[PDB]
């Protein structure tokens, strides 16, 4: 509000602001006239930007200000509720200001209410959460902007050629903040008890989730072939697909939110929510059942295999079996056509006709259970038995970690050796189809004599080489290693190791057109906690090439003391840091991997350390 | 045609949903209560053959306890016969699915099957039929209750000590482990007692069928001793959570008594071998590993 004939804001804020976006949309309205399509979707779309952030500011404000009495009943509320989260923040008129940003105003916000939204009850409060997110994330973008501009007149939606993806303001933060609140949000409904008013909040978000994919393969154009040679944001958020959708879908049901179960379904493409709906039924009311045995023979596998999802996923199984006669041999159809989202459910229903599934347990008693050791051992069982009581020192799950790490260091070589030896007497031999070649292939066939026998060897020796072969146990062998007995070295030397893990597993990525396997195996370790336990390294992006953690010390514990050619290794790892480089700043590629790594470790309330690495003592 | 009124009417009866209209429909379409059994046995009949290929593989006596999904069916087939008011063919029919539940080993089957109906009113409600029909039969009167049913106190015994467990855990947190394990080890000495106690004979009666006693006897033989050898690994399997000075003797002084056995076994290995097999399996383990 700087100007010759701009005054610093005149009148009521609304007036000045009105006479401001006046001036915005006059800018607007000339490139829709004249320049519309001579001008790239970039800095026109900033004018756009303006109104989104005006419209929510205002409304948030305004609601509060009706009466004067609600005004004073509100900063009384609104500051106590701060006070049972241990924070401080009322507002009135400090509110309205209206920085230019696309969602980021929404996301502030929204964090803001669901944090002081656990102990509210005020209905001002309430209510001010609603318009808050619907004028700025759902509003400001599709209907006050798509529809309304240009799907009408001056054009060029985030699906013409931009920056390399979309236009300049939106950059890879903003699609990982979209994933995470996915999950919070739905969590929250849940919270408050009454799910039934936060459709809308839910409705926006999915919306927003498909609008989006949609313009990545418009960008581009045609099918999947550019995103399967090169993993973006189009499966970024049907991660937490599956099980989250069918789950959600099920609460709603029976509290008669059956709407709700429509929306979330249709934008991410199943029958499975509305099918759900019409069948939640006991069975009552002949008409009605009749009509869906008629829609058996209409649609013989899509509407059929959708119906099973519901039944057997849920073991409402009395509707499956009898209610439905011609819908057994259907059934088997079922098992004989799975792989989009019918594997998951179709092998319950395997184990289920059979009755038994205990087979598990035995061969678990022989091996978990200190109760037949050895062939010739004998003390085994009372050792094993001590061993598990101590490390019964922690709560739960997580064990007395110093305890842990004495036994372990010894126990991993063992059964590393063990493993390939198992293989060798077979006539196997393991080995990668680019590590094939040179002085690692011979070296590891001298070696093959040596790995039938027993002996304790170095940790750093054991990660390095274990990384490079196949075989899924294999490559567990590194992890393992450095999560618990990594902390019995140094913080850097623990770092630089795990660096080096990581690194052979980009070279294998990188050479094939196969873009999730690096994704699974960071989501992996979250899920087995290992951050928590002994203290891991937290995958990082700034943890894949270390290079700033020079020690001697790994110098003579990797490469000092194991036997492998020195003129290779170095031309491998010149090879290993350019390839972690290549990932880490290539548009698609650097999207796929933020979303991924932030939105786990905010579900777990992780924090990526470059110390200690304790995300749990 | 009997078959093709079998067919048509049991197809009838399926596609009319909605359990009242099924329960009057069904109800009224009975008089005689011996060829009304017919119309209903095709509806029993589709019951049975759409689960008929998930039904568990057992039709002797092994490992298969506790109901499920595939068993309701089957117990639904009966139920049409209920509704119907076909106490003539029903006092039969209760004794024919018990007989089946006893041969494939299903005590958990019956016992649900024995709260849902009981043979004992079926055949009391018999004789009063063959006063309306006059069809000779001879004096079929019962008064069975359960008495097969130790199992209940089994899961009883469990339960107890599973709610201190979790009570036990919320006393845990922050305040005095060792007043805990004092409680969780009377719970433990209490329920291993209750399991032993309660006894179900009441009147003494048996299905309304003679020469089952020895059905009944071996039913008992897999199950119960399954179970008692699962116990005796217990103790061991408790024996592993709390840290706790001595008290190991105990365990080696059992696994010292369990030596002295006193049916025979070695008798029968004399009689036929696998002692020698045991002795070839062995020498395999060791050539592999020793």
């Amino acid at each position: 509000s700087n100007g010759k004939y701009i005054p610093p804001m005149l009148n009521t804020l609304g007036q000045h602001l009105s006479v401001r976006k006046e001036f915005f949309q006059n800018f607007l309205t000339f490139v829709a006239k004249n320049f519309n399509y001579k001008i790239s979707p970039e800095l026109k779309l900033d004018l756009i930007e303006k109104f989104e952030i005006l419209n929510c500011c205002i409304k948030f404000n305004s609601i509060i200000r009706q009466s004067d009495v609600l005004n004073d009943i509100w900063e009384k509320t609104l500051s106590n509720y701060n006070l049972t989260q241990n924070e401080h923040l009322t507002t009135k008129t400090v509110v309205i200001n209206s920085p230019d940003v696309f969602p980021v105003i929404f996301k502030q916000f929204l964090n803001h209410v669901v944090f002081v939204l656990f102990p509210s009850q005020n209905q001002n409060f309430k209510l001010n959460v609603t318009n808050l997110i619907n004028l700025c994330f759902y509003d400001g973008i599709l209907e006050e902007g798509e529809k309304t501009i240009r799907y009408e007149l001056l054009e060029l939606d985030p699906m013409e050629v931009d920056t390399s993806k979309l236009p300049w303001f939106i950059n890879f933060d903003y699609l990982n903040c979209i994933n995470q609140c996915f999950f919070d949000f739905t969590f929250a409904c849940e919270e408050e008890g009454s799910l039934d008013s936060y459709k809308e909040g839910l409705l926006k978000i999915v919306k927003i989730l498909y609008y989006q994919f949609n313009q990545f393969k418009i960008w581009i154009n045609t099918q999947p072939v550019k995103s399967v040679n090169a993993n973006d944001n189009f499966i970024n958020i049907n991660n937490l697909y599956d099980d989250n959708h069918l789950d959600w879908n099920h609460v709603l049901c029976k509290v008669n939110l059956k709407e709700q179960c429509i929306q979330i379904a249709e934008f991410y493409k199943d029958l499975s929510g509305l099918v759900q709906t019409l069948q939640t039924l006991d069975q009552n009311d002949s008409t009605t059942v009749s009509l869906y045995e008629t829609f058996f023979n209409e649609f013989p596998k899509e509407f059929s295999f959708t119906l099973f999802e519901y039944l057997i996923k849920h073991k409402k199984l009395n509707d499956l079996i009898f209610r439905f006669p011609q819908q057994h041999d259907v059934l088997i159809q079922f098992f004989q056509e799975s792989a989009p989202k019918y594997g998951h459910v179709a092998w319950i229903q395997q184990i289920l006709d059979g009755s038994y599934a205990d087979a598990m347990n035995t061969l678990k008693n022989i091996t978990v259970d200190d109760s037949k050791k050895g062939e010739s051992l004998s003390e085994c069982e009372l050792h094993l038995n001590v061993a598990k009581l101590s490390s019964l020192l922690v709560e739960k799950d997580n064990l007395d970690i110093n305890t842990l790490r004495k036994i372990q260091y010894n126990l991993d070589t063992i059964d590393a050796e063990k493993n390939i030896s198992n293989k060798l007497k077979k006539g196997e031999v393991q080995i990668c189809k680019r590590f094939k070649n040179g002085s690692i292939r011979e070296v590891f066939n001298i070696l093959v004599e040596e790995l039938k026998s027993t002996t304790v060897v170095n940790l750093s020796d054991l990660v390095e080489l274990y990384s490079m072969l196949d075989d899924e146990e294999s490559l567990f062998i590194p992890l393992r290693l450095l999560s618990v007995d990594g902390n019995l070295l140094n913080f850097e030397v623990k770092k630089f190791l795990n660096a080096l893990v990581w690194r052979r597993i980009v070279l294998l990525n990188a050479s094939n057109e196969g873009d999730k396997l690096l994704q699974h195996i960071v989501k992996r370790v979250f899920d087995e906690e290992l951050p928590k336990n002994n203290d891991f390294p937290l995958p990082s992006v700034d943890l894949l090439c270390d290079k700033s953690l020079l020690t001697p010390e790994y110098i003579s514990e990797t490469y000092g003391r194991f036997p492998i050619d020195q003129n290779a290794i170095r031309e491998e790892i010149y090879e290993e840091i350019s390839q972690v480089e290549t990932l880490n700043s290539d548009n698609s590629l650097e999207i796929k991997l933020h979303s991924t790594i932030g939105s786990v470790a905010k579900e777990k309330n992780y924090t990526i350390n470059y110390e200690t690495n304790t995300v749990e003592y | 045609n009997e078959s093709d009124c079998l067919e048509a009417c049991s197809f009838i009866l399926s596609s009319l949903e909605d359990p009242q209209v099924r329960k009057k429909q069904i109800e009224t379409i009975n008089f005689l209560r011996l060829p009304a059994s017919n119309i209903l046995r095709r509806t029993t009949q589709r019951v049975f053959d759409e689960t008929e290929q998930e039904y568990s593989p057992s039709n002797e006596i092994s490992i298969s306890f506790d109901v499920n999904n595939i068993d309701m069916h089957l117990i639904y087939g009966v139920e049409w016969l209920i509704e119907g008011k076909l106490y003539v063919d029903a006092v039969h029919s209760i004794i024919a699915l018990s007989r089946r539940f006893l041969l494939n080993g299903r005590v958990k089957a019956l016992e649900q099957f024995m709260e849902r109906n009981n043979i004992g009113e079926i055949c009391k409600n018999y004789e009063l039929e063959k006063i309306a029909d006059n069809i000779s039969k001879d004096e079929n009167e019962d008064q069975f209750l359960e008495e097969i049913t130790q199992y209940e106190h089994l899961i009883k015994g469990i339960r107890e000590y599973e709610e201190w467990q979790k009570s036990v855990s919320l006393l845990s947190s922050e305040s005095n482990i060792p007043t805990l394990i004092e409680k969780l080890q009377g719970f433990s000495k209490d329920t291993f007692e209750l399991i032993k106690t309660f006894l179900v004979d009441l009147t003494s009666s048996n299905f309304a069928d003679s020469a089952d006693y020895e059905i009944l006897y071996e039913i008992r033989a897999l199950y119960t001793p399954f179970l008692l050898m699962e116990l005796h690994k217990k103790l061991v399997e408790a024996a592993k959570l709390l840290k706790i000075p001595k008290f190991i003797s105990e365990a080696l002084a059992f696994t010292s008594l369990v030596a002295n056995e006193n049916d025979k076994i070695y008798l029968l290995f004399q009689s036929s071998g696998k002692l020698k097999e045991y002795l070839d399996l062995v020498a395999r383990t060791a050539t592999l590993s020793n």
